[PDB]
């Protein structure tokens, strides 16, 4: 790999100074590097990681989500024929997308998650795991896409498990975890009545334990509550 | 609006 | 080139669709192979071509800055050594950007410039040309800054020359080409007094003008001279 | 601020 040269800590620094610079595709490549250096990440260094491919596949989604639109409008009755342009162009998105959601998978695969055995490291891996199966069903349309959905449940479902059992409710990651195991139910699996009884369930159980917080953890806590009661407000 | 995930 | 085997038409389309998915990273590369393909642009393909590339460019620019701050900051009295790596990755946006400013001035002397015999496009290409030696000049630190400059200069200069003679004071590539001489005469040659007697004789020149034209290219007109205005308010 | 160009 080409961060095969570089130093551990030095791909960590300039996965940092890529961050402040917003050159994302550069942090995924230095994090990507580090941890194939085959050592554990630290908290921070797992949110780095997350931070970086986040961007970069929210940025190939939000474009997917354009030329998707304008494939669809081309195909309604009475949309003049204009060759194989737009289908080729989404294709090539899309195609780029996959290949960065299988790079994620692929560094879960080999190996994070099965060295990982703390409750915060394995439900942060499992999370995500359930997350780029989740984008890779966003845009499937053959004869795997039922096997990615089960695969993001699957991995959504041993993260809740665990969170559950190991994590107070108002616990962050166990927070944007059922966060977005409910839009896993609202928009993957049509399954809205699954995904609102969730964020309830979630949003209600939070409030229940932020009398035990310090004051900065009620801040992290409170704002991912939000957003689960921003969803509520969407689907209700 | 899009559904929020963090 | 990898866009060899693309129709002209197709690579074309494909740019517009690029820039509404705001990808332009591959607008760019789709303008690109459309140069390549030997025929002169149209006015709405100069654009697509001048659109790509700034926001490439532009993106790169504000990253550089970014670093450059920070490694600046490293340099002060007391800062701590943190080794190489903010030179480095400063280093490496920086030889990105360099390419990428190489790759369109590459294209101007392959061979759009020649060709250009109307005042609209040759005026465009050349202050193409000045904005992307004054982009190289942002960065220049070398034995080659001065002629840098001065081939930013010379290019703005010929522009300059053409559209004085050949463009009425309010068309709206006149009045870019001087906003953006009179940034480089501000932040690269030094020259204050001279960006800021460039800025107020292009706005007052432009100002006598409107009355001559419609609605629309009023709106056109006053919209570039808002931008010598904000300048001029900054710079006085 | 920034300078303005087009
Ligand atoms: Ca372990
Ligand atoms: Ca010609
Ligand atoms: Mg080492
Ligand atoms: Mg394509
Ligand atoms: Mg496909
Ligand atoms: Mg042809
Ligand atoms: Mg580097
Ligand atoms: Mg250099």
């Amino acid at each position: 790999g080409a961060m095969g040269s570089m130093e551990r800590a030095s791909l960590i620094q300039k996965a940092k100074l890529a961050e402040q610079a917003e050159r994302y595709e550069d942090m995924a490549a230095f994090m990507k590097g580090a941890v194939e250096k085959g050592e554990e990440l630290s908290c921070e260094e797992r949110n780095l990681l997350s931070v970086a491919y986040k961007n970069v596949v929210g940025g190939q989604r939000a474009a997917w989500r354009v030329l998707s639109s304008i494939e669809q409008k081309s195909n309604e009755e009475g949309s003049e024929e204009k060759g194989p342009e737009v289908r080729e162009y989404r294709e090539k998105v899309e195609t780029e997308l996959q290949g960065v959601c299988d790079t994620v998978l692929g560094l879960l695969d080999s190996h994070l998650i099965k060295e990982a055995g703390d409750a915060e490291s394995r439900v942060f891996y499992l999370k995500m795991k359930g997350d780029y199966y989740r984008y890779l069903a966003e845009v499937a349309t053959g004869d795997d896409k039922k096997r990615i959905i089960d695969s993001a449940r699957s991995a959504y479902q041993e993260a809740m498990d665990i969170s559950k059992k190991e994590m107070p409710p108002t616990n962050p990651i166990r927070l944007g975890l059922a966060l977005n195991f409910s839009v896993f139910h609202y928009e993957i699996a049509n399954s809205p009545e699954e995904a609102i009884s969730l964020a309830k369930t979630t949003f209600d159980e939070a409030m229940a334990d932020l009398h035990t917080l310090s004051e900065d953890s009620y801040k992290d806590s409170t704002l991912i509550m939000q957003l689960l009661r921003d969803n509520l407000t969407l689907w209700t | 609006l899009q559904n929020k995930s963090m």
